[PDB]
């Protein structure tokens, strides 16, 4: 993915969804 | 009185090569301080540094030379009236500097007589002690770079959880209309 | 009707929720 | 209920209740 | 498109890229 | 490594790598 | 340059230069 089509991925993420990918994120990259 | 030449030759040779290897050369306006000064500045100096830094009144001929033979350039400015030289052979600079700052202001002296010099080969102004002075210690800066580095991860991560924030926050603005 | 805005919201899309929170904005 | 759905039932909220909901958000995230 | 897709791209890129990344999000939200 | 040398390298890091090098110095310095 | 390499040249880094190098890294990084 570039750096538009991750954010375009992102916006269609679903509330509970980014929630998520946040935690996840976190925990990927202490 | 005078001087031979094999004297006048050395004396010179010896402040070059000083010169030639410093990290640090501060020059100072010492005129009015008493010897008891001197000493304990360079009392304050030798506890940070044993013999790896010098404070010292030299004469402008002198310094000029010296300053030439090494490679330095721009520093005729410094030498307009009767200074000192604050150097640094071995250890870190920056906490001579700091120390000579502190010194001058527990003298309740002007610090514009902390002209500037060269750290590390790069020329400071008058302007740019303190500066040099207020830098925290390589153990802070250490603990600073970690979160400079990672300010990309934290970023990304912040922004994306802000989205959720924008929402709590307006929530709060509109139920505290209370 | 609490919960069930919740899930109104669980189910929003990032950029929906972006549009409801811009219009919570202009109060 | 939709975008607008939502917004309506938002404004309907007490002081009591957006008190809460907020608090149940913040649990979810 | 799923969670775990898009933290495997953001992986693979370069700091640069995640920077732009990052001032992007930060212009749309 | 100068200082813009240092910085450009770490520009040219990865996402995991950026995140492996600020664990490391978290441990040596932290 | 590795994460170990840079880490390598950012020790031998002196008091001064870690200020230059955390400033610059503090303008272009966010």
């Amino acid at each position: 993915m570039t750096i538009d089509e991750i954010i375009e991925a992102i916006e269609k993420l679903t509330v509970s969804e980014l929630a998520e990918l946040v935690k996840k994120l976190e925990d990927k990259f202490g | 009185v005078m001087l031979t030449r094999q004297q006048k030759e050395l004396i010179v040779k010896e402040m070059s090569e000083i010169f030639k290897k410093t990290s640090l050369i501060l020059f100072a306006d010492f005129l009015g301080f008493t010897v008891a000064d001197l000493t304990e500045l360079r009392s304050r100096l030798r506890e940070k540094y044993g013999d790896g830094a010098r404070f010292r009144v030299v004469k402008n001929t002198l310094l000029n030379l010296a300053l030439k033979n090494a490679e330095y350039e721009g520093y005729e400015e410094f030498l307009k009236g009767p200074t000192a030289v604050l150097y640094v052979t071995e250890g870190d600079p920056v906490e001579a500097v700091k120390i000579i700052y502190n010194f001058y202001k527990d003298k309740k002296a002007d610090l514009s007589r902390l002209k500037g010099g060269f750290l590390e080969g790069k020329k400071f102004t008058a302007e740019e002690v303190e500066n040099i002075a207020k830098l925290p210690s390589k153990e802070e800066l250490y603990a600073m770079l970690v979160g400079r580095v990672k300010a990309p991860i934290t970023g990304l991560v912040f922004a994306l959880s802000g989205i959720l924030r924008n929402l709590v926050y307006v929530l709060n603005a509109i139920k505290e209309k209370k």
